[PDB]
RNA sequence: GCCCUUGAAAAUCCGGGGGAGAGGGUGUAAAUCUCGCGCCGGGCCGUACCCAUAUCCGCAGCAGGUCUCCAAGGUGAACAG
RNA sequence: AGUGCGGUAACGCGACCGAUCCCGGAGAAGCCGGCGGGAGCCCCGGGGAGAGUUCUCUUUUCUUUGUGAAGGGCAGGGCGC
RNA sequence: AGGGCGAAGCCAGAGGAAACUCUGGUGGAGGUCCGUAGCGGUCCUGACGUGCAAAUCGGUCGUCCGACCUGGGUAUAGGGG
């Protein structure tokens, strides 16, 4: 069996020195060094444990290269925050403001009464 | 007590358990009452509370936590929100 | 002869504290107009573990009331704190748990922790794990309050100085036996080089005052002056009474 | 020569008590033997259910 | 008592550490690994994450509690007192 | 490299300023048309032989057309 | 699953909230976290071989010591022999 | 009038103005077990090309039987959408 | 490496009026056992003893998921570490 060697002066098997086997057109198994696994961004909410959809999970210094559309999604808070947490933020932020208005109304009635 | 009057509603009346379904019942304008467990999420409650206000519907805050309410509907599962469409012969609705 | 283990811990070096993974200091919020006069509201963003500490902490985030900027703190978690809770603090703070307010406000019999020893110090007494202080009694003039510490002592304190209501979280840690030496090793490794401890009786008489002998005995009384030069002050220091 | 002998081992040969060094569990792990079975019987059951042979409640 | 008469959780430890210690550990060793009920959703998912910090997996509500129990007694008794005094102050 | 699907498209790519060699590989059953550019090596697979023979004439000003063997 | 252990920082890179501004006046503009193509550049130092029963350290081509990667068939539980 | 449009929605489409300021993410995480998918190698049954054996037997035994990165498509995994 | 023992949790079946208990599985805990590499260094009071060696060799041994082993970086210096 064809055993093989590392292709770089880094001898030690490390986070940096990860590999994979590949058959070339020359018909010799050769190590190719592999790129680290990128992660999708997690939500700005911080409770939803699941990572975001519609974003290319890639090593962050790549994002540079990528097009805008890969990096985000067409929504308010797009590619920063999961939908669920937006549509709860939305209705929360609305419902809160409706009660603030109700308390303002109850305050104004109390001033007019007194 | 409310547990007694519910018992009868669940037996004889028409009803619906859960938030996805009761919000659809209120939105239709069929729901005559809405029971909320006490442990219900605060956003959820206030949302429902507003939906009843728009549909001129009763909202009864249940004394117990969602496990107690589901127990109190005669289900082994747990229900946080429950709408009462048509009571059978109960006076749950006054 | 030798400088004894003990004298050596003062030079730091090897006996300094291990603090890489420690998440920060566990202070209180600094005083300001809002704290002083009203109450600032913040939310508990998360609850955290802090190596070498039995108490869990709480990332609590407020809004800086001068710059558009979300400042954050590390409170020691009052037991029963949780995330998505609000944490009000100031003079006009409501007397519920995980709510830092001056000792002078809060009534007698009120249990607190992370209690400021001197006003503005940012939380010094009773911040251990299952521990707390109790506000005894107030002297309205002199602006002073008496507080009972966990050691038992009944310290006098400025009524201005703050405390978080409730006890510290993670109580009863020390009810569990350790069992394994390993389990001891793993405790102190996230703290400092203080573990497997060798009895001065074991040592030769150059490295400890109890050392030497043909029998592992002390040879002199193990109680000792505290007007005692460092190198002898070993055993039971200034021991008022000694037995069971 | 090996291939010939492996064909003997297929027929059930050179496989008696006195040509075993490992424990039975080492030779065929009980867990694996279990895993096969569940993955069979369960597969049989959900094939039965999804042909309307057996109802929900029987299946369960 | 299917497998053991009287060790259960602390059968892991084998003979070691002495009978009293192992009996003493069994109380905690149980409670600390218990899955409690998240008084927030009501699922049985409150699980100690690290000392003094319990996390609901569903609720995602991390909760500063006891070292080996979601609630110490001390915490509970302190809670009620503070609630009583709060009401005594404000009226 | 880049494969192309329209005979017109390869003709447009061949007509650029940056282009050069437009070598032609008769594979049998295939007849490719590899046209190098600055960045990419465009190829075009033309399954018919007579259509490939027709295209052969349609390259413009005096490019290399370095047929491959 | 385990922890009275909770298990690195930073450079760098991106997303989102905001909306101060800018753009041309009905064929065009400013704009492209630019889409596709095109042009130009990337300096400095290391790069031989040994890496060990003979290129290293133990006065030596010394039974010692000295961090890693790859890892075929048979027998066999097996990186055992 | 015109700082792009599609989808109930998850989200999509080649581009789709924008400052100081703010929030977030990625960089950025322990060990151990179990199970699954993907490759490299081994194995088996055959096709070829060259071998060795041939006193007898052996459709033999042995070797060898390929496709880099980067793009595009599609399986195959996974989803706490 | 590979094996052994088989802790909690889980399933079924049987009994029990209940409390709960038995039987068969599954599950895979542990400063758990055997045992390789590794780390060590018991005995032979073996070899050697102007040695291979200014401490080595051989068998025999201890330990081998943990107070484990180990490279590089970094800290502590002489009545000092
Ligand atoms: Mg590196
Ligand atoms: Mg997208
Ligand atoms: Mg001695
Ligand atoms: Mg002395
Ligand atoms: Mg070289
Ligand atoms: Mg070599
Ligand atoms: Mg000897
Ligand atoms: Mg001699
Ligand atoms: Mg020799
Ligand atoms: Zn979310």
């Amino acid at each position: 069996v064809q055993r093989l060697t590392y292709r770089r002066r880094l001898s030690y098997n490390t986070a940096s020195n990860k590999t994979r086997l590949s058959r070339t057109p020359g018909n010799r198994i050769v190590y190719l060094y592999t790129k680290k696994v990128g992660k999708a961004p997690k939500s700005a909410c911080g409770v939803c444990p699941g990572r975001l959809r519609g974003v290319r999970a890639v090593r962050p210094k790549v994002l540079m290269r990528l097009s805008k559309t890969k990096k985000h999604v067409s929504r308010a808070y797009g590619g920063s925050m999961c939908a669920k947490c937006v549509r709860d933020r939305i209705k929360r932020a609305f419902l809160i403001e409706e009660q603030k208005i109700v308390v303002k109304v109850l305050k104004a009635q109390a001033q007019s009464q007194k | 007590s409310i547990n007694s009057r519910l018992q009868l509603v669940m037996k004889s009346g028409k009803y619906v358990l859960g938030y996805k379904q009761t919000l659809k019942m209120i939105r239709q304008g069929k729901a005559k009452l809405v029971i909320l467990a006490n442990n219900c999420p605060a956003l959820r409650k206030s949302e429902i509370e507003y939906y009843a206000m728009l549909a001129k519907t009763g909202v009864h805050h249940y004394s117990g936590n969602n496990i107690e309410l589901g127990t109190a509907c005669g289900k082994y599962y747990r229900v946080c929100t429950l709408a009462i469409i048509d009571p059978g012969d109960s006076d749950i609705i006054r | 002869g030798r400088v004894i283990r003990g004298q050596r811990k003062g030079a730091g070096s090897v006996f300094r504290a291990h603090v890489k993974h420690r998440k920060g200091a566990a202070r209180l919020r600094a005083v300001d107009f809002a704290e002083r006069h009203g109450y600032i509201k913040g939310i508990v963003k998360d609850i955290i573990h802090d190596p070498g500490r039995g108490a869990p902490l709480a990332k609590v985030v407020f809004r800086d009331p001068y710059r558009f900027k979300k400042r954050t703190e590390l409170f020691i978690a009052a037991e029963g704190i949780h995330t998505g809770q609000f944490v009000y603090c100031g003079k006009k703070a409501q007397l519920n748990i995980g709510n830092v307010l001056p000792v002078g406000t809060m009534p007698e019999g009120t249990i607190v922790c992370c209690l400021e020893e001197k006003p503005g110090d940012r939380g010094k007494l009773a911040r251990a794990s299952g521990n707390y202080a109790t506000v005894i009694s107030h002297n309205p003039e002199t602006k002073k309050t008496r507080v009972k510490l966990p050691s038992g002592s009944k310290k006098v304190i400025s009524s201005a100085n703050r405390a978080v209501v409730g006890v510290v979280a993670g109580g009863g840690r020390i009810d569990k036996p350790i069992l394994k030496a390993g389990r001891a090793y793993h405790k102190y490794k996230a703290k400092r080089n203080c573990w497997p401890r060798v009895r001065g009786v074991a040592m030769n008489p150059v490295e400890h005052p109890f050392g030497g002998g043909n029998h592992q005995h002390i040879g002199k009384p193990s109680t000792i002056r505290r007007d005692a030069p460092a190198g002898r002050k070993v055993g039971l220091i200034a021991a008022r009474r000694t037995g069971r | 020569r090996c291939r010939k002998n492996t064909l003997a081992r297929r027929k059930g040969r050179h496989m008696g008590i006195g040509k075993r060094k490992g424990t039975a569990n080492a030779r065929m792990p009980e867990k694996v033997t279990w895993m096969r079975r569940m993955r069979i019987l369960r597969r049989l059951l959900r094939r039965y259910r999804e042909s309307k042979k057996i109802d929900r409640h029987m299946y369960h | 008592a299917k497998r053991t008469k009287k060790v259960g959780i602390v059968g892991k430890y084998g003979t070691r550490y002495g009978a009293s210690l192992r009996k003493m550990v069994k109380k905690i060793e149980i409670s600390q690994h218990a899955k409690y009920t998240c008084s927030f959703c009501g699922k049985t998912k409150m699980k100690r994450r690290a000392v003094g910090i319990w996390h609901c997996g569903s609720c995602m509500k991390t909760v500063a509690g006891g070292a080996w129990t979601y609630n110490t007694t001390s915490a509970v008794t302190v809670k009620s007192a503070i609630r009583r005094l709060k009401e005594l102050k404000d009226q | 490299p880049r494969k192309i699907e329209e005979i017109k498209d390869f003709l447009l790519t061949a007509r650029r300023k940056d282009a050069k060699s437009v070598k032609i590989k008769k594979n049998k059953d295939n007849v490719k048309f590899k046209v190098r550019c600055s960045r990419y090596l465009y190829t075009l697979v033309i399954t018919d032989k007579e259509k490939a023979e027709k295209l052969k004439q349609s390259l413009p000003p005096g490019l290399a057309v370095k047929e491959l063997k």
